[PDB]
């Protein structure tokens, strides 16, 4: 059976793929950034929905997906009413700030209460609760990577300000930059290619 | 090469023993771990290599 | 200086998991002064060792009595005041973790300094206070000697 | 030898089972399984039978084996081979099929 | 208003490079100081590193329009 | 049906809970373990089959193998 | 705690809208079933 | 006629219909809880040797969100043209990962994409891709060479 | 079976006033979340000769951004509407300035009755359903993202942004099951979010050719 099949299996098979590249050898991506083919009739807006090359994405998990609205309120939500709990994480000067400063702590709601929206996205876009996904960059390892490289003793109490997590991821945002423009139907396609991302 | 970092389980890693103690220090040299480009822990095979 | 920790040690099992290897076996040791817990992994073809055998262990920092960093290259050919002309046997390893009962408002009572040398492993559990002198990722000498009693 | 007597045991006692249930089907004694034919519900349950037969044989056969055995460790590096190569090698080649 | 990525893709990259090292090796004067070096692809892949090719890159749009990119404007990714 | 005799009543009640047993899909086999835990539901109720061994969680119906 | 009173009247307001919408329909539904009657 | 062919029950193709609880998780039904946890739940779910969706579709009791039919014409002509599309990528995502293996999302979604790009099931055939207005010397390449030309 | 009859209906009904107010056509919500109890004690549960008989079934309505936008919806009382059946009717809309009329006939027209709706429906737009795809609201599957049709308005600016020559888009043929839902005709275009698994979500347009 197996010296049969192993015959069978060439002759077909190498038909179903010639076919394939014949209805697809010239759809391409464009420097417009969108895929088109010969005739140039659009294919997808972006590659593959998000416009990455198939190489450099890895697979991450997303921690928000999986967990109750009870676990994950406790894992994301950053209480700035516990002083001693501040203390063991935060320096001195940055718990004052965070225990003290109104701003931060509405910053820090506001963030919260993206990531519960969020949250609810993903359970719309992967139902059946499935946290293995697929994305560009690592996050977890370029974490780990910069724990390696600046040394960082995850026992000593930190100096990177909670804002200054906030407001720097909300700037990265700003640089993923998938479909270039200001136009509303521009960030609005901008906001969905980078969305699972971000 | 460099600092890379990345853990593996080796084939024969058994699954009980993630959760019992021993978990980072590993009795059978299972878990393979890679930290600042150096192997600490583990065996090798085609789950990591 | 450069010693880290230093105390009576028995071993009080090996290999409970069974033999895992042949060269290598598992020591369950306790220590006497201070009752912290020790598992290593001795290289048992050239340093066996028994259940019961009692040593002193000194995890240095440096083998160099005068307590001066070593580069953390092999070389030999030097004269230096070297702790580990006074042991039997001494591994070179990199702590990997230190894990402890850390909660959220206030510290760890103990903790778990986990040592990599070279593969062979070793977790020295304890009060937190014996086990300040290590931090995760830092090159230490297990220097250990059996006590003859 | 103990692996082989008992890898030896366990055909055994599956042949012994696929006699019985022969015995079961020869007599009608044999309840068909929901959507199968009675044919098809003999056949599931020979099928089972020495499908366990053959991965309790082969299971057993790799624990007897030695960290030394080289086929081990080609299988566990997954360099060549796989746990089902042990056990046709050692135990049983088991079950073949045609369609 | 060019709106194209400013990154040099590697098909640009590597047709670049294999036009420039074409041009050095009929005797075009090079832009880069050569410390000792003949073959023209290392040349050429010098002169992408000083970003010093004299090459622009017309990048054509599916609507027929086009953007011309130096070789030391686009970023240059390996 | 409702004005039928006893006997007759009861004879179709069995007949019919035959063949609904009988259109009852077989439960796949397996050995059934608390050893596994599920990643997706963090239940221990699962069943194994060793060909590598795989194993099924029986509450979310997640599928996973062991090399 | 003062915005969220106001909230909830707005969404009371937002609830109004529907319901005078509703009477709206039902209005010239009112005209239409003549309609309907005449046409059937 | 009677005997073989006046329909008593069921619908003309559904030729026969199972009756399973479904093991794996893909065919289970999925809720979150009231508290956020997922907790996949094991529901009765009929299946086919035959297809009739709308049909099947209509029945009370049936669920009209989640009934598909592993037939991408059918879902055609019921469900139209992008749900073909997530139809096929499905069923070709099927038989892909059915042995194991994977492959990314984007070589599917691009497939699958080309056969739906002109709003009907594009064919990947003579049939199918030479009747797509790509131009004859493309055309030629593939089947029908001198036909086309 | 005027009990399973009565469900049929009520379904269709239903389904109706979805496909309504996905046009915007504007359905009251008591009306657009009709359950089979109301709709029972509104039509008595007796379709052939009670209040639920088809043509009285019918509904007159109109555009929730144009109120003079309006549709009279027709259960025909003839499964197959023939021309003569489905002209009477017009004759009766020609009484008022309505013009579209969403028919919701059982065995589909008798081809002459297709061509005398084709010729009427330039100026009263009638259109054709099969009760039987009614059943089901075919945009609820899980399969069906979410379309909308765009404003011609807004057409101009995607195919600006784009650079896009409409010639240039995918296509979705007017006989599409979701394209019959939506009632868009040729040249319209349908936006569709999809959720993506490599991106989240995916908003692509579709052109009616």
């Amino acid at each position: 059976e197996g010296l049969i099949d192993t015959a069978v299996k060439t002759a077909e098979t190498g038909y179903i793929q010639r076919r394939l590249i014949k209805s697809m050898e010239s759809v391409m991506v464009k420097y417009d950034a969108t895929v088109r083919n010969s005739i140039n009739q659009v294919v997808q807006l972006r590659y593959g929905e998000d416009g990455l090359a198939g190489e450099s994405v890895e697979f991450q998990n997303l921690a928000t997906l999986k967990p109750s609205n009870k676990a994950f309120e406790k894992k994301f939500r950053f209480d700035y009413t516990n002083e001693r709990a501040l203390r063991r994480t935060l320096q001195e000067d940055l718990v004052k700030d965070v225990l003290s400063n109104a701003h931060i702590q509405n910053e820090l709601e506001r963030e919260f209460e993206r990531m519960r929206e969020d949250r609810e996205v993903l359970r719309v876009i992967f139902p059946t609760g499935d946290s293995k996904v697929v994305l560009p960059c690592n996050l977890l390892r370029m974490i780990w990577n910069a724990q390696k490289i600046f040394h960082i003793n995850p026992r000593l109490p930190s100096d990177l300000h909670p804002i200054k997590v906030v407001e720097g991821v909300k700037e990265l945002s700003k640089k993923l930059v998938i479909v270039n423009g200001d136009d509303p139907l521009s960030r609005q396609a901008q906001e969905n290619a980078t969305l699972l991302f971000n | 090469p460099g600092h890379i970092n990345c853990i593996r389980t080796h084939s024969t890693h058994p699954d009980d023993e993630d959760s019992g103690p021993y978990k980072h220090i590993s009795p059978g040299d299972t878990k393979v771990v890679v930290e600042n480009g150096e192997l600490i822990m583990g065996i090798l095979c085609k789950k990591s290599l | 200086a450069g010693i880290l920790f230093e105390d009576i040690f028995d071993v009080k099992d090996i290999d409970p998991e069974g033999k895992k290897f042949d060269r290598v076996s598992r020591l369950h040791c306790e220590s006497e002064s201070f009752k912290m817990d020790l598992i290593l992994d001795v290289n048992i073809q050239i340093y066996p060792v028994d259940l019961g055998d009692k040593f002193r262990l000194v995890i240095a920092s440096t083998l160099y009595e005068d307590g001066t960093l070593d580069d953390g290259e092999y070389n030999p050919t030097d004269d230096r005041p070297s702790r580990a002309d006074q042991f039997e046997y001494v591994m070179y390893g990199k702590v990997y973790r230190i894990e402890g009962d850390e909660t959220s408002t206030e510290a760890a009572t103990r903790l778990s300094a986990y040592v990599s040398y070279g593969g062979l492993l070793m977790r020295l559990q304890g009060d937190a206070n014996n086990l300040h002198g290590f931090e995760v990722d830092s090159r230490v000498y297990l220097l250990m000697k059996k006590l003859a009693f | 030898s103990k692996t082989y007597q008992d890898i030896q045991n366990t055909i055994k006692k599956a042949k012994q089972d696929v006699i019985e249930v022969i015995e079961k089907a020869h007599n009608n004694e044999l309840e068909p399984t929901p959507g199968n034919t009675l044919r098809q519900t003999f056949e599931n349950q020979v099928n089972r039978i020495l499908n366990d037969a053959r991965d309790k044989t082969g299971s057993s056969a790799q624990k007897s084996l030695s960290e030394y055995n080289n086929f081990k460790s080609m299988v566990v590096s997954g360099a060549k081979g796989s746990k089902i190569n042990i056990s046709q090698v050692i135990a049983v080649v088991g079950q073949q099929n045609v369609e | 208003k060019r709106i194209t990525t400013p990154y040099m893709t590697k098909y640009e990259r590597a047709r670049v490079l294999g036009t420039r090292a074409l041009q050095i090796a009929m005797c075009a004067p090079v832009m880069v100081e050569l410390e000792g070096e003949t073959d023209p692809l290392l040349i050429a892949m010098k002169e992408l590193k000083a970003r010093k090719i004299p090459i622009i890159i017309r990048r054509y749009l599916p609507d027929g329009s086009y953007e011309d990119w130096g070789v030391d404007e686009l970023i240059i990714s390996d | 049906e409702e004005m039928a005799s006893d006997e007759l009543k009861e004879m179709r009640k069995n007949l019919t809970k035959e063949a609904i047993r009988e259109h009852q899909m077989a439960k796949t086999g397996g050995t059934q373990t608390d050893l596994f835990t599920c990643g997706k539901c963090k239940k221990k109720n699962c069943t194994y089959t060793q060909v590598t061994t795989f194993v099924v969680c029986n509450e979310c119906g997640n599928r996973w193998k062991f090399c | 705690r003062q915005k969220l009173l106001k909230e909830q009247e707005e969404k009371r307001l937002r609830e109004k809208e529907e319901q005078k919408k509703l009477l709206e329909q039902r209005a010239q539904y009112v005209e239409k079933t003549k309609n309907i009657l005449m046409f059937t | 006629n009677m005997l073989t062919d006046m329909t008593l029950q069921g619908i003309e193709q559904i030729s026969k219909v199972y009756m399973h609880l479904p093991q794996t998780d893909n065919k289970k039904k999925i809720i979150i809880t009231e508290d956020g946890e997922f907790k996949a739940l094991q529901e009765w779910i009929l299946e086919t040797d035959g297809v009739s969706l709308m049909r099947v579709l209509s029945e009370k009791d049936v669920d009209p969100v989640r009934t598909t039919s592993n037939d991408i014409v059918e879902i055609f002509t019921v469900l139209g043209i992008e749900a073909v599309r997530k139809a096929l990528e499905r069923e070709l995502y099927h038989v892909i990962s059915f042995d194991g293996s994977y492959v990314n999302y984007r070589h599917l979604a691009l497939l699958c994409d080309t056969m739906t790009c002109r709003g009907h099931l594009m064919a990947i055939t003579r049939h199918g891709v030479n009747r797509q207005d790509t131009g004859p010397l493309m055309k030629c390449s593939f089947e029908e060479t001198v036909d086309v030309l | 079976d005027d009990e399973e009859e009565t469900y049929r209906l009520w379904k269709i009904r239903k389904t109706i006033m979805q496909l309504c107010h996905d046009r915007g056509y504007l359905v009251t919500q008591d009306e657009l979340d009709q359950t089979l109890e109301e709709f029972k004690a509104q039509f008595g549960d007796k379709p052939s000769e009670g209040r639920p008989r088809r043509t009285d079934l019918t509904v007159l309505v109109a555009h929730n951004d144009d109120p003079t936008d309006q549709m009279f919806v027709f259960f025909p009382e003839e499964p197959k509407v023939g021309i003569k059946t489905i002209k009477v009717y017009c004759q009766r809309m020609q009484e008022e300035n309505i013009t579209r009329a969403l028919i919701v006939v059982q065995q589909g027209m008798t081809p002459s009755a297709k061509q005398s709706l084709v010729d009427m429906a330039p100026k009263y737009i009638l259109e054709q359903f099969l009760q039987q795809e009614l059943l089901i609201n075919i945009t609820e599957h899980e399969l069906v993202p979410e379309h909308v049709v765009m404003t011609k308005e807004e057409v101009t600016e995607l195919l600006a942004r784009y650079k896009l020559r409409e010639n240039q888009l995918p296509r979705i043929q007017a006989g599409d099951p979701v394209a019959r839902y939506f009632g868009i005709k040729r040249g319209q275009v349908v936006k569709i979010i999809r959720p993506s698994e490599t991106a989240g979500r995916y908003i692509t347009y579709r052109l009616v050719q």
